[PDB]
Order: structure tokens, then C-alpha cells, then sequence
């Protein structure tokens, strides 16, 4: 049973339904795939946002926007929960909401292949 | 309840019939057998399977079903209660001829029009 | 809590077509007992009496 | 993009991905034999999580011939222009929700397939 | 008149931030101060975060895409004209940036994914004829089945055989 | 359900299922086998010891890669499996009665690989070949399953039962 | 003998409206209700029907 003013209106109920709701990667992600991409820089996919910003791979877990409006969340967040998850190990390097695509850029700093498998799943 | 059934007056068994005229009737064919076939040639065809026994490959289901549709009708190689299935979103055809398979009789229609006729 | 599913692929009975989820091919029965009965729904009532 | 399994030359077993430290390029390896080769693809593995697939790409042409599946005259063919045509839903499980349906030309030699 | 800064940091995102919003040639045409801006959207932030942290690099590199966004360059024109002032465009947010049409689309899947959380009102027959025990209202919904009776404001549930 | 045809012995049972969970990681029960042995290993055993064989057998095209990323972990899982030999006395050492030596554990496993299972495809000295692709296609209908693309065979469906009248009976 | 004719009529409407509504929800029209998915949406309307 709703408290406040949320109580009335569904527009301050919908935000704590989907607080009180189980929201998970694979609810928002779309497609998950990984690149042995050398150089950073390379970019072996046409996506301008590296650069920018600036280990031979990397994973490009792109999220779906639908479902990422109807949770309400930012990629800000998403970032930041997936770096202090897995502590200073991991650099995702988000992407702004301007684009189409929501594509992200996971990559590992400090057998090896199958890391990515096993924290990707 | 539930558990106990009986069956319809016009329900009947199978009894059972062998295999060997089926296999050899289908064997004459121009159908390849599965000891000596390219793998790569099993995805554009259709699996033959005789009770449950997986043997040959055809490349022209819709004919073959045809002719052993006829061949079952005039009642010469194939007994009446031999069934064969034609499995059409995937290409296999499954026949069998143990006993136990629960079946009935009914007419032929082939196109709108029945066969019982005032003959 | 459902309606007549579909035994057979994608049909109730081998009578009505695929794909038919019209009410008289669902367990809908149309008529009454004092006009008699279609076989179909005959059968569908016979469940619903299981 | 897809991923597809290219088996060894000599041995005709798995060829697992190898990024190359010293070249600084990604390889294919057989861990039973010592075969190499140079990738083009660039990628190992992907992941479908909407699992789009293409419903069309499983249908086949042979699903015509069907004496127990709907036919309609108002949905003719494209190619050949027949009018006879046949309909059903995507007959597949793991259905999202959606009973679009997917229009199969009922006519020898053409195969055609579309959706409205 | 944001204040200089001697912090290597600081002046590389001040530049950044200036080059970034000198694509397009939006400044010229407003002429408005594009060191100017860059020096204040970079006080601002520096202000809101209080250190050189990955915090203020990320929201530096954040800025910088949003003003150097081609699919919206709206934004940009109007952060050079002075329509969003330095401290909000710092302390704005992402979904807050983004162009007319992507804000639109968004409102529009968040309103339909509130519409479709919400759940079907249960069916009935309303009417004011049966007046409601619980509440002393006429307005309820009726159901044959004997008859149940759901009350519509006060919502009193009763059967009649 | 496998039986051959009226036949001294009953009838066999082939569970070739897969782990839920790496993830899809195919197995198989096989009879007077206790433990579970996967399906490329039971491959190899039956005489096949190139995975471009095993996997024709099992998949019939190629062209989709779509199948093949569900059947890779389990082919890389069962890696250190090449030879004939090697197979042999792993599923014989999953025996209900393990010999003590090597060649006995080799005999058993060879007997309940061309025995035991699949017996209505062929006893015979020489039907390797025809178990092998009937076990393929199971392999190939397990993982159509899988896909979703074939819905599940219904277990109260009469096309898949048998009556017992007083013949088989007696 | 009226009462036929009035419960065929009624059966006659029920009939062209659920058959509308599968055309609806084959051409993609009929959008998911709240709380559920197409497929149940859709029965729930023919059984409300
Ligand atoms: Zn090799
Ligand atoms: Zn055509």
C-alpha cells in the first residue's frame, strides 16, 4: 500500500513498482557479443565513441532502449553498479544517450578467454 | 475413474504384420540406403523410419506417399493395418506395423466426392 | 481454467482446420440440450464432465 | 553476425580461438594437432537474448502440400502471381506473444513465402 | 567570469570542453564566448564534484559527447546561446540532454510501460440500484452467476439468491 | 523405449538428456550404466574418432550456426577422449560390474554398446553405423526441442502407445 | 419461438465479433492488455465475449 502522494497518481507509482521489481541484465540486454579487437582504438565495428574516450579483446553488450525506458534507468548507474560489482578490475566504458544504439565496451586490465565467458554469463 | 477405458464398436487393433514386404517394396525404389549415403544429403530429404528403425533416405516424399497410399488400397504387398505417417514441417516419414496401434475404418474422399457410390 | 486445448497439432480434433480458434472449434458449445448436440461439443462437454 | 565452427585440416577436430601475443592477431588452434590459421572474422561468440529469429528461414516449401491447412484466394502470390496460397501461425514453442502469420505460395515450383 | 585554473586537468577539459562546442560553428553565428562557456561548464562541474576523480572525467567525457552530438545539435545552439546556463548543463543529466525527439520517444515508452503495468479493473455491470451496506453509496457492479453485488466507491461484496 | 521384437530380454531405455544450468552440457543414461557418460564420448566409442563425422552425424547442416553454439560446450567438454580404446574403458568403468582388469572392462563396454542399446536398430556383428546415426538423429531432435522449433511429444498422445491384448500378454 | 429467433441473433453477433477479433489480432492491431501477454489478452477477450 502506497504512503505518499504516490498513492493517487500511477506516474510516482510506476517508479516504485520498478524499484520493488527484480531488474537484471538480461531483462534490459538485447544481444551480447564478444570481439578479440587488438588495438582499442581499432574499433573493428563502426561505433564513434572510443575515441573519445581515449587488453585485446573486449565485450559489446548492447541494451535494449524499451525495456531500459520502462525500468527507468541511465546508464550512468549501470555503469557504475558493473565496476564496484567486480571491483577495480574491469573498465566499461558507457555511451551517452544521444544514439541510437546503447552499445557498451567491456574490457579487462591487470585461460583468459574463458573469463570473459564465465563473468559475461 | 478415468483409468478404466473401453473402446468404441467400431474401434479395432491391429493384430501385426512383418516388415520384410515394406522394405523390400521401398527397397526397389530409388532410395538410397543409410549404410552408404553422404551425410550432406540428409538436410534436402526426408528420414524414413519403419518401426522405429531408421533405414534409407528418399528425395520425393509426395510421390512416394502416393504410391504407397495406392499400393495399401488394392491390399497386394501392404496389409490394411499398416499406417503411414507424412510429417510435413518436418521431412520424415514414420511408418509402423507392431501391433497395439488403436485404429478405425473410414471412407476416401479425393476431391469432394466419396467413393461409396450407389454400385 | 482454460478452454479445449489443442491434443492434436495445433487442432482440437482432426474435423476443424489449424489454426481455427473460433468458439465452436474451442469447446463453445452453441446449442442446447432440448435441440440436441453437435458431436464436437459433445465430446468437449464429455471432458468438461471428466 | 553469426559465429560458425571451422574444423582442423589435418586432424578434422574443434579449432578453439588463439589471440597471438607476439603478432598481436587472433588464431585458430587444435589442441590434438599443430594447425594454424589466420581469422577474418574477428569474433568468437555472440548471444541472442530477444532471440529474434526469422520464422521464415523455418518454413519450408514442402508445407503446401498440406491437405489439413488453411487456404485463402485474397493473399496471391508475388513471383509467379498465384492466388491459392496457404497461412499459419509460427507453430513453433517458446512463442513470445504473436500469432502473426506467415503466407506460403501453394504452387509447384515457386516455394514463395511472405508475411503482411 | 569563471575563475583560471593551473590543474593540467582542469585546462584539458576546459579545452576539450571549448573545441566541443565549436562544431558546427554555432558560436560564430550566436557569437557567444566559446572559452568562456567551457571555462564555467568546467568550474561548474569541477564546483559539483570537488576533485579530479574518474567522476569528473566521466561527466567531462558526457558533456562533451552530448554538446559534440551531431543527431541534436539543439542542444548545443542553445547552450551556446545562453538558453541553458553552464551550472545546469553540468548538473543536468543524460536524459535531460538528449534531443526533442529522443526525449519524446522516451516519455512516450515510459508512459506505455506505466500503461501496461497496471492491471485490468475487474468486469461488471455497474449500476446505482443496490445500495451498498459498507458505504451507504449506490454506485457498484453487478455479476449474474445468483447475483453477486460489488460496491463501486465504498466496494461492500454480497450475494443475492 | 527400444525392443526389437519380442525379444528373450526387455526392453532397453535411452535417456539422453541435458543439464539445465558453461551451461548445456548434453548426457546420456545408458543401461547397466549407474553414472551418466556424454554423448561425444558414446560417439566416439561406437567408432568415430573425427568431430567433423560426430557432428554430421548429430547435425545435418551447417549453414546454421545457431544450433551449433548449443552443442559446442558439451563437444569441448569431453576433449581429453580421442581414441577408440580410451572411450571403451571410460563407459566400462561406469559398469554395474567393473573387471578388474582393462580387457574385461573393454569386453563389457563393447557387449552393452552392441547390445544393450538400440537393440531394434540391429545386433548384428557389424551396425555401428545405423546406432550411430540413430542416436545422431536423438542427439538432432533433443536439440530442435531445445530450440523451442518442434513443440514436445505429448505423453498421453495414443499415437504413442501400444495395446497389449491377449497375444504379447500371454 | 421468438426467443429462438433472438438467442441466434445474439449467438450470430458473438460469432462475427470474436471472429473480428481474431482478425484483429492476426493483422497486429489488437495491442496487449496490461498484466499479460498477447496470446492471453487475446483469450481473455473471447472468453469475456
Ligand atoms: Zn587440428
Ligand atoms: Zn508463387
Amino acid at each position: 500500500f502506497l504512503l505518499g502522494q504516490s498513492a493517487r497518481d500511477a506516474e510516482r507509482a510506476k517508479d516504485i513498482l520498478c524499484r520493488l521489481e527484480h531488474t537484471t541484465l538480461r531483462k534490459v540486454t538485447a544481444n551480447t557479443a564478444i570481439y578479440y579487437d587488438p588495438n582499442p582504438q581499432s574499433t573493428v565495428v563502426a561505433e564513434d565513441q572510443e575515441w573519445v574516450n581515449v587488453s585485446p579483446w573486449l565485450l559489446r553488450v548492447e541494451l535494449d532502449r524499451k525495456h531500459m525506458t520502462d525500468r527507468k534507468l541511465t546508464m550512468e548507474q549501470i555503469a557504475e553498479k558493473i565496476n564496484a560489482g567486480f571491483g577495480d578490475d574491469l573498465n566499461c566504458i558507457f555511451n551517452d544517450d544521444n544514439a541510437e544504439k546503447l552499445v557498451l565496451r567491456i574490457r579487462i586490465m591487470n585461460d583468459d578467454d574463458v573469463f570473459l565467458r564465465c563473468i559475461e554469463s | 475413474v478415468g483409468l478404466v477405458k473401453n473402446l468404441a464398436l467400431m474401434a479395432y487393433i491391429s493384430v501385426g504384420s512383418q516388415p520384410s514386404p515394406i522394405l523390400e517394396f521401398l527397397e526397389e525404389w530409388s532410395m538410397e540406403n543409410l549404410e552408404e549415403i553422404s551425410p550432406a544429403a540428409i538436410a534436402d530429404a526426408t528420414k524414413i523410419f519403419v518401426n522405429g528403425c531408421w533405414v534409407g533416405i528418399h528425395k520425393d516424399p509426395e510421390q512416394l506417399m502416393n504410391t504407397l497410399r495406392k499400393l495399401r488400397r488394392q491390399m497386394d504387398i501392404i496389409v490394411s493395418e499398416v499406417s503411414m505417417i507424412r510429417d510435413i514441417r518436418e521431412r520424415e516419414i514414420r511408418i509402423y506395423t507392431d501391433a497395439g496401434r488403436i485404429c478405425r475404418p473410414l471412407l476416401i474422399v479425393e476431391k469432394q466426392k466419396l467413393l461409396l457410390k450407389k454400385r | 481454467g482454460k478452454r479445449i486445448p489443442f491434443g492434436f497439432k495445433h487442432r482440437t480434433l482432426p474435423h476443424f482446420i489449424k489454426d481455427d480458434y473460433g468458439p465452436e472449434s474451442r469447446g463453445f458449445v452453441e446449442n442446447s440440450y432440448l435441440a440436441g448436440l453437435t458431436p464436437t461439443e459433445f465430446f468437449f462437454h464429455a471432458m468438461g464432465g471428466r | 553476425g553469426f559465429v560458425g565452427i571451422r574444423f582442423c585440416q589435418e586432424c578434422n577436430n574443434m579449432l578453439y580461438p588463439k589471440e597471438d601475443k607476439e603478432n598481436r592477431i587472433l588464431l585458430y588452434a587444435c589442441r590434438n594437432c599443430d594447425y594454424q590459421q589466420e581469422a577474418d572474422n574477428s569474433c568468437i561468440y555472440v548471444n541472442k537474448i530477444t532471440h529474434e529469429v526469422d520464422e521464415l528461414t523455418q518454413i519450408i516449401a514442402d508445407v503446401s502440400q498440406d491437405p489439413t491447412l488453411p487456404r485463402t484466394e485474397d493473399h496471391p502470390c508475388q513471383k509467379c502471381g498465384h492466388k491459392e496460397a496457404v497461412f499459419f501461425q509460427s507453430h513453433s514453442a517458446r512463442a513470445e506473444d504473436a500469432m502473426r502469420l506467415y503466407y506460403v505460395c501453394t504452387a509447384p515450383h515457386c516455394g514463395h513465402r511472405w508475411t503482411e | 567570469r569563471a575563475p583560471s585554473t593551473s590543474d593540467s586537468v582542469r585546462l584539458k577539459c576546459r579545452e576539450m570542453l571549448a573545441a566541443a562546442l565549436r562544431t558546427g560553428d554555432d558560436y560564430i553565428a550566436i557569437g557567444a564566448d566559446e572559452e568562456e562557456l567551457g571555462s564555467q561548464i568546467e568550474e561548474a562541474i569541477y564546483q559539483e564534484i570537488r576533485n579530479t576523480d574518474m567522476k569528473y572525467k566521466n561527466r567531462v567525457r558526457s558533456r562533451i559527447s552530448n554538446l559534440k552530438d551531431a543527431k541534436n545539435p539543439n542542444l548545443r545552439k542553445n547552450v551556446l546561446c545562453g538558453n541553458i546556463p553552464p551550472d545546469l548543463f553540468a548538473r543536468m543529466t543524460a536524459e535531460e540532454m538528449a534531443s526533442d525527439e529522443l526525449k519524446e520517444m522516451r516519455k512516450n515508452l515510459t508512459k506505455e510501460a506505466i500503461r501496461e503495468h497496471q492491471m485490468a479493473k475487474t468486469g461488471g455491470t455497474q449500476t446505482d440500484l443496490f445500495t451498498c451496506g459498507k458505504c451507504k453509496k449506490k454506485n457498484c457492479t453487478y455479476t449474474q452467476v445468483t447475483t453477486f453485488v460489488v460496491c463501486n466507491e465504498c466496494g461492500n461484496r454480497w450475494k443475492f439468491c | 523405449r527400444s525392443c526389437l521384437e519380442n525379444s528373450s530380454r526387455p526392453t532397453s531405455t535411452i535417456w539422453v538428456s541435458m543439464l539445465a544450468r558453461i551451461g548445456q552440457r548434453i548426457v546420456a543414461t545408458l543401461p547397466y550404466i549407474k553414472q551418466e557418460v556424454p554423448i561425444i564420448i558414446v560417439f566416439r566409442a561406437l567408432g568415430f574418432v573425427s568431430d567433423r563425422d560426430i557432428l554430421e552425424h548429430i547435425i545435418y547442416d551447417f549453414e546454421d550456426p545457431e544450433m551449433m553454439e548449443m552443442v559446442k560446450p558439451s563437444l569441448d567438454e569431453a576433449f581429453v577422449i580421442q581414441e577408440q580404446n580410451v572411450a571403451l574403458n571410460f563407459i566400462g568403468s561406469r559398469g554395474a560390474k567393473p573387471g578388474v582388469t582393462k580387457e574385461k572392462r573393454i569386453k563389457y563396454a563393447k557387449e552393452v554398446l552392441q547390445k544393450e542399446m538400440l537393440p531394434h536398430v540391429g545386433v548384428s556383428d557389424f551396425c555401428e553405423t545405423k546406432k550411430a546415426y540413430f542416436l545422431g538423429y536423438m542427439v538432432h531432435r533433443l536439440l530442435l526441442a531445445a530450440l523451442g522449433r518442434r513443440e514436445l511429444d505429448d505423453r498421453d498422445h495414443y499415437g504413442n502407445k501400444r495395446l497389449d491384448l491377449a497375444g504379447p500378454l500371454l | 419461438s421468438k426467443t429462438y429467433q433472438d438467442i441466434q441473433n445474439t449467438i450470430k453477433k458473438a460469432k462475427q465479433d470474436v471472429i473480428e477479433v481474431i482478425e484483429k489480432a492476426h493483422n497486429n492491431e489488437l495491442e496487449p492488455t496490461p498484466g499479460n501477454t498477447l496470446r492471453q489478452t487475446f483469450e481473455n477477450q473471447v472468453n469475456r465475449i
